[PDB]
C-alpha cells in the first residue's frame, strides 16, 4: 500500500503489464491443456443400468453412484493420494465435470467400441467389440469367443491389482 | 450459467444387438499449424546507442 | 490424427506463415438396428465370419462387413469353422449355404 514504492515503480514502465500478460497466458493455456485433453466428444454417454458386458466387470473405473462426487473407486483412490498479491483462478473445469468427462468416454468406448470416436457412437455387445479388437492384433475371433471366461476374469485380477498396487505403492 | 458439457445421449446397448451403418458422409475439415516466425535481426549497438 | 472421422486423405494449402490441411474423412451415417450373434451353429459346428459380422432384420440371418451395411448369405466362402456349439456363448442355429453343394447334385 505504500503509494512512494508505487511512484518509484513507475519509473520502470511496464514490466508489471508484462508479467501480468505472461502469468494470464499460462493461466488460459492450462484451461486449454484440460480443454484439448478431456473434451474430446461432444456427446455425453451413459452405460446402461444393467452390467451385463459379459463377465466382463468395470466396476472399479465405472462412477459409483454412492459416492457424492461421482467418482470411480480407482479415481477416489487417486484424488486421496494426491496432496501479497497472490491469487490462484479456479479450472474452468471442476473435478466433478472432468469426471463426467471421463465417464462419458468409458460409457463411449465401452457400449459403442471406437465408433463414437469417429462418428455416430453405433452400438455393439462387449464381446464382439473384444473380438474386433482381438482381430486387430491378428488374433482370430473363435480365440476370443471360446476363452471368453478366462479372458474376462484376467481382465478383472488384473484391474483388480491395478487398484492394490495404486493403493500400496507411495 | 453452469456450462453444459455435451447433448446427453444414451446408448441402447444390450447383448445381442448391434448398428450398422447404411450410409456415409464425405467430411473435409481444416487443420490450421503454424510454420514460421517473421525473420527479425535486431542491431545491438544501434538499438542501444545509434 | 488426421481430422475427425475415419482418414481417407488430406490436401496441403499454403498460408502466410502457415499450413492448412483439408482432411477428407469418411463419417458413417445413417445406422441401423440389427439383432447380431457371435457364431452359427450349423451340423454341430461353430461358423464365424472372416471379416465381417453375423446379422438379422428379424427373421433372416446374414453377413455383412463392419462399416457398411451390405448384406449377403452366409456361405462357406466368408465363413471358417473353429469347434463345436457347446463352447461359444450366444451361438444360433443358423443353416449355412454351400457354393459346391448345387454342383455335385447336377
Ligand atoms: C464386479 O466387481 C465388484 C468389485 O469386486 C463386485 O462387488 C463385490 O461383490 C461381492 C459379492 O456381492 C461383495 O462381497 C463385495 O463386497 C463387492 N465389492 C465391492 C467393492 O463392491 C461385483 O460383484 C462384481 N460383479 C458385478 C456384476 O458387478
Ligand atoms: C435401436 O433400438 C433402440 C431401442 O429399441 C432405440 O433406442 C431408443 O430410441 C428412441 C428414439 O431415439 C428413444 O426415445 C428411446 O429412449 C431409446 N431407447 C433406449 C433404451 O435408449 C434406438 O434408437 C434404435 N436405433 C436406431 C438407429 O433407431
Ligand atoms: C445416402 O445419403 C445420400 C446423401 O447423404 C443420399 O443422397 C440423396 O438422395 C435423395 C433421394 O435419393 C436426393 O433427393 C438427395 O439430393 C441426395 N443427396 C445427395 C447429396 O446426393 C442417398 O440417397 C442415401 N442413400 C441411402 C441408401 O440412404
Ligand atoms: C430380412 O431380409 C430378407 C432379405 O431381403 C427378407 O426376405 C425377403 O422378404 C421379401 C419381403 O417379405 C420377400 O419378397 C422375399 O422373398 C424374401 N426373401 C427370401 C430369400 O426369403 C426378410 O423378409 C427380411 N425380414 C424382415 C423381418 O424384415
Ligand atoms: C440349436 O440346435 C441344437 C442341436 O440341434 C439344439 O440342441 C438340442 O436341443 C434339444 C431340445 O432340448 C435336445 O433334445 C437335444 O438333445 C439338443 N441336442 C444337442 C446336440 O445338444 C438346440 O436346442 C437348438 N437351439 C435353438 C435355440 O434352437
Ligand atoms: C442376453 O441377455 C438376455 C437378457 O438380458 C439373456 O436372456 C441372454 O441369455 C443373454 N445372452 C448372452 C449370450 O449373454
Amino acid at each position: 500500500d505504500s503509494t512512494e514504492c508505487s511512484n518509484l515503480l513507475l519509473q520502470y514502465g511496464s514490466f508489471c503489464t508484462q508479467l501480468n500478460r505472461a502469468l494470464t497466458g499460462i493461466a488460459v493455456e492450462q484451461d486449454k491443456n484440460t480443454q484439448e485433453v478431456f473434451a474430446q466428444v461432444k456427446q455425453i454417454y451413459k452405460t446402461p443400468p444393467i452390467k451385463d458386458f459379459g463377465g466382463f466387470n468395470f466396476s472399479q473405473i465405472l462412477p459409483d453412484p454412492s459416492k457424492p462426487s461421482k467418482r470411480s473407486p480407482i479415481e477416489d483412490l487417486l484424488f486421496n493420494k494426491v496432496t501479497n498479491g497472490l491469487t490462484v483462478l479456479p479450472p474452468l473445469l471442476t473435478d466433478e465435470m472432468i469426471a463426467q468427462y471421463t465417464s462419458a468416454l468409458l460409457a463411449g468406448t465401452i457400449t459403442s467400441g471406437w465408433t463414437f470416436g469417429a462418428g455416430p457412437a453405433l452400438q455393439i455387445p462387449f464381446p464382439m467389440q473384444m473380438a474386433y479388437r482381438f482381430n486387430g492384433i491378428g488374433v482370430t475371433q473363435n480365440v476370443l469367443y471360446e476363452n471368453q471366461k478366462l479372458i474376462a476374469n484376467q481382465f478383472n485380477s488384473a484391474i483388480g491389482k491395478i487398484q492394490d498396487s495404486l493403493s500400496s505403492t507411495p | 450459467y453452469t456450462m453444459s458439457l455435451g447433448a446427453e445421449n444414451s446408448v441402447a446397448y444390450s447383448n445381442n444387438s448391434i448398428a450398422i451403418p447404411t450410409n456415409f458422409t464425405i467430411s473435409v475439415t481444416t487443420e490450421i499449424l503454424p510454420v514460421s516466425m517473421t525473420k527479425t535481426s535486431v542491431d545491438c549497438t544501434m538499438y542501444i546507442c545509434g | 490424427f488426421c481430422g475427425k472421422g475415419y482418414h481417407l486423405m488430406s490436401f496441403p494449402q499454403s498460408a502466410p506463415h502457415g499450413v492448412v490441411f483439408l482432411h477428407v474423412t469418411y463419417v458413417p451415417a445413417h445406422e441401423k438396428n440389427f439383432t447380431t450373434a457371435p457364431a452359427i451353429c450349423h451340423d454341430g459346428k461353430a461358423h464365424f465370419p472372416r471379416e465381417g459380422v453375423f446379422v438379422s432384420n428379424g427373421t433372416h440371418w446374414f453377413v455383412t462387413q463392419r462399416n457398411f451395411y451390405e448384406p449377403q448369405i452366409i456361405t462357406t466362402d466368408n465363413t471358417f469353422v473353429s469347434g463345436n456349439c457347446d463352447v461359444v456363448i450366444g451361438i444360433v442355429n443358423n443353416t449355412v449355404y454351400d457354393p459346391l453343394q448345387p454342383e455335385l447334385d447336377s
